[PDB]
């Protein structure tokens, strides 16, 4: 079975810039190579087909080329939009079969997250549990810290963060964290704060309240 | 226009077989071969096979033989794959893709194979603060403890698309998945404009329209 | 070393500067062991004696025809020709590359197996060639051709172009051809061997004669016209289409031998044929005048 | 059979068989299969079935993922059409495992040339069939 090597595994490119991806069959496919680029939560999208041949509808900056061994999709001027993981494929001979991928992160200016905090809802908490979320919205770059404290107290244990992938059009991220604490102990306590530190904060941000009111 | 419209996501006990198809429209479909492709989650791109309609002839990567079968129905314009005796390995998103230089793959059919049950979200406000902006708001929805992936969440029925976030699941300590979709939107819109999330969990026919409002 | 024909050696050689050439050991053809001596083409000199003479075959003065004599007789004859291979690549010197390396040019007049091809050359003194022909290379069949000899001449620097004419054995005409028709030729200059060779469907090298008894009858004329006795028969099956030019958009087309044209003044009408079924060449004009 | 109808299909199947040609075990009609004239005269039902199998040889082929595969045919290929003229003609007559893409385009090229052969014999067979028979 043919073996397509690429590299590098991640690549993090400033906007505007050129940009070149590598990809090696392990035995020579002449020019029976195609690329691809899949985004957060879609299928993979043809982008060159054949080493080098143009798709209808995807974007000049893009072209390719080499053949037999060697391959190379180049970005001419990289957009924000062309964020994701980019694949090559032996289109040659069976089985078919694929990269490991490259993924594409873009570069643009720090941008502090705006923090959110929610309660637990009345409805959840009969069940007998709270979720207290904090939400962290369209900040640049990903490193984020938050703590939670419930009357002044850090916690440590109880919380989770979920991060989305880099967003196509302004290149942020929006992370949650939970707080899931039983019924009862929400219940026994008053104030409920997420603490939140990043590169483009100058000072941590806290966002809180108190429970029921 | 082109569309390869794959079935529902499945759960399937292990052991067991699973069906799943893709209905092709909007070209001939005696004229390409269907491949099938499977993907585990966050991972690369396996190719399992590809079936000719016109003559029914097939053709399977070696590591695929034995656990798929592909077949078509010329008269629905319908590729079928079975996949059989499944194992923890088997989950993943399937595709289904016409020639590869035509570029039309199928949206994916997501197969979870657990012994676990399934399990449907319970769909809980993320009410926008009475305490918010500088005229932004933020609100949303905390669907919590679900099994199997995937949920669909929508707001005010699709019509809501600008800002929202709808972050991955993360699989909780108890076997069951839990999100939150938030959406930030004008405060001042907030006593004129209702916000609903829409969450729909196939495996468990369950289907949840969640108004969110401000707190009293 | 490998022989061409009887007594007729072909020696390979890797040409470039500084030999090393090739040994050829040369027996006398003779029950006899002793009193022989060689010579080297029209020469009398004496090159060695004995029933055996080595050579180090390196240059065209190598080559030739090396002779044994005994008691003022001459025994018998080894020509020697040498087959240069320069860069990993055999020579092809002799004939005039046609196309890539296209050196024969063959056309066939109908489906009868028969065939002809030519060649084209710069040299005029010196030259043979021998021609040898099958359908299909494992399993061959029989194809004869008949002796090459010049056919034409032509000024450039003067082009002497030479013809053979072959026929297969047992032809099948109506038939779907399976297996190519393989020609080869060995040409022979001075001393120097080159081979060429040619690949092909009798279907794709047809080329009708031109239409015959091509005739005018005027009322805007009715031009009339023949297929070539040359041309396979029955033509209710081996069936011709043609064209139908005037000259002094104006052209016609029909699968009929007649036509109805405008006949201006000072005119002529041409009429060429071609395999209704199959796209292979068409034939030279035919022409009357309007 | 129809003779006339059939003389007329095998000579568009001829035009379709040269329409895209580009600048350049397998059912052969061979001496024995007596499609020549005189061959016809004795007795025709031999050519017109190995012309049938022929054409069923070719509209398989044509069907197969030699052809519906990848590299993918244009939209202006005419192997559709001449697909559909092999089975109307195998019709009035009578009412090949995986290929590997790189071998693709070649063996597209090879199955096309030897097509345009056997589309020419059967179409004289036809029309002389139609004239004298």
């Amino acid at each position: 079975d043919i073996v397509m090597t690429q590299s590098p595994a991640t690549l993090s490119v400033t906007p505007g810039d050129r940009v070149s991806l590598s990809c090696r069959a392990s035995q020579s496919i002449s020019d029976y190579l195609h690329w691809y680029r899949q985004k957060s939560h879609e299928s993979p999208r043809l982008l060159i087909k054949y080493a080098s041949q143009s798709i209808s509808g995807i974007p000049s900056r893009f072209s390719g080329s080499g053949s037999g061994s060697d391959f190379t999709l180049s970005i001419n001027s990289v957009e924000p939009e062309d964020v994701g993981v980019y694949y090559c494929q032996n289109g040659h001979s069976f089985p078919f079969t694929f990269g490991s991928g490259t993924k594409l992160e873009i570069k643009r200016t720090v941008a502090a997250p705006s923090v959110f905090i929610f309660p637990p809802s009345d409805e959840q908490l009969k069940s007998g549990t709270a979720s207290v979320v904090c939400l962290l919205n369209n900040f640049y770059p990903r490193e984020a810290k938050v703590q939670w404290k419930v009357d002044n107290a850090l916690q440590s244990g109880n919380s989770q963060e979920s991060v989305t992938e880099q967003d196509s059009k302004d290149s942020t991220y929006s992370l949650s964290s939970t707080l899931t604490l039983s019924k009862a102990d929400y219940e026994k306590h008053k104030v409920y704060a997420c603490e939140v530190t990043h590169q483009g904060l100058s000072s941590p941000v806290t966002k809180s309240f108190n429970r029921g009111e | 226009e082109v569309q390869l419209q794959q079935s529902g996501p499945e759960l399937v006990k292990p052991g067991a077989s699973v069906k799943m198809s893709c209905k092709a429209s909007g070209y001939t479909f005696t004229s390409n071969v269907m491949h099938w492709v499977k993907q585990k989650p966050g991972q690369g791109l396996e190719w399992i096979g590809y079936i000719n309609p016109y003559n029914d002839g097939t053709k399977y990567n070696e590591k695929f033989k034995g656990k798929a079968t592909l077949t078509s129905d010329k008269s629905s314009s319908t590729a079928y794959m079975e996949l059989s005796s499944l194992t923890s390995e088997d989950s993943a998103v399937y595709y289904c893709a016409r020639n590869w230089d035509v570029a039309y793959w199928g949206q994916g059919t997501l197969v979870t194979v657990s012994a676990a049950s399934t399990k449907g979200p319970s769909v809980f406000p993320l009410a926008p603060s009475s305490k918010t902006s500088g005229g932004t708001a933020a609100l949303g929805c905390l669907v919590k403890d679900y099994f199997p992936e995937p949920v669909t969440v929508s707001w005010n029925s699709g019509a809501l698309t600008s800002g929202v976030h709808t972050f991955p699941a993360v699989l909780q300590s108890s076997g069951l998945y839990s999100l939150s979709s938030v959406v930030t939107v004008p405060s001042s819109s907030l006593g004129t404009q209702t916000y609903i999330c829409n969450v729909n969990h196939k495996p468990s026919n369950t289907k949840v329209d969640k108004k969110v409002e401000p707190k009293s | 070393i490998w022989e061409l024909k009887k007594d007729v050696y072909v020696v390979e050689l890797d040409w470039y500067p500084d030999a090393p050439g090739e040994m050829v050991v040369l027996t006398c053809d003779t029950p006899e062991e002793d009193g022989i001596t060689w010579t080297l083409d029209q020469s009398s000199e004496v090159l060695g004696s004995g029933k055996t003479l080595t050579i180090q075959v390196k240059e065209f003065g190598d080559a030739g025809q090396y002779t044994c004599h005994k008691g003022g007789e001459v025994l018998s004859h080894s020509l020697l020709l040498l087959h240069k291979k320069e860069d990993g690549i055999w020579s092809t010197d002799i004939l005039k590359d046609q196309k890539n390396k296209t050196f024969l040019r063959c056309e066939a007049k109908n489906y009868s197996g028969r065939f002809t091809c030519w060649w084209l050359t710069t040299i005029s003194t010196d030259l043979t060639f021998s021609v040898k022909s099958s359908r299909g290379s494992s399993d061959p069949q029989g194809v004869t051709c008949g002796a090459a000899t010049l056919s034409a001449e032509r000024v450039r620097n003067k082009e002497y172009e030479y013809s053979v004419e072959c026929q297969e054995d047992s032809a099948c005409p109506a038939a779907e051809e399976s297996l190519p028709i393989e020609v080869m030729v060995d040409a022979v200059h001075k001393l120097k061997y080159e081979q060429y060779t040619s690949s092909f469907f009798i279907r794709d090298i047809i080329k009708p004669d031109p239409p015959k008894n091509l005739q005018l009858k005027p009322l805007q004329v009715e031009v009339s016209w023949e297929y070539p006795d040359t041309w396979s028969t029955p033509h209710s099956y081996f069936s011709l289409t043609f064209c139908v030019q005037v000259q002094g958009k104006d052209r016609v087309f029909t699968d009929k031998t007649s036509a109805t044209v405008i006949c201006r003044k000072n005119a002529s009408i041409s009429v060429r044929a071609q395999d209704r079924y199959y796209s292979s060449s068409w034939s030279e004009w035919a022409s009357v005048p309007c | 059979p129809a003779w006339t109808q059939c003389q007329q299909l095998s000579q568009k199947l001829c035009t379709l068989a040269w329409s895209a040609h580009p600048l350049v075990d397998v059912p052969h009609i061979q001496c024995g299969d007596g499609c020549d004239p005189q061959g016809l005269r004795d007795n025709s039902q031999f050519c017109l079935q190995r012309i049938h199998q022929g054409l069923i040889f070719y509209e398989k082929l044509l069907g197969s993922d030699i052809f519906t595969g990848e590299p993918s045919l244009l939209p202006d290929s005419p192997v559709g059409q001449l697909h559909a003229s092999l089975l109307g003609l195998s019709q009035l007559l009578q009412p090949l495992s995986p290929s590997q893409p790189w071998q693709r385009l070649l063996l597209r090229f090879k199955i096309l040339r030897s097509l345009q052969a056997f589309v020419a014999v059967a179409a004289r067979v036809f029309a002389h069939g139609a004239a004298t028979l």
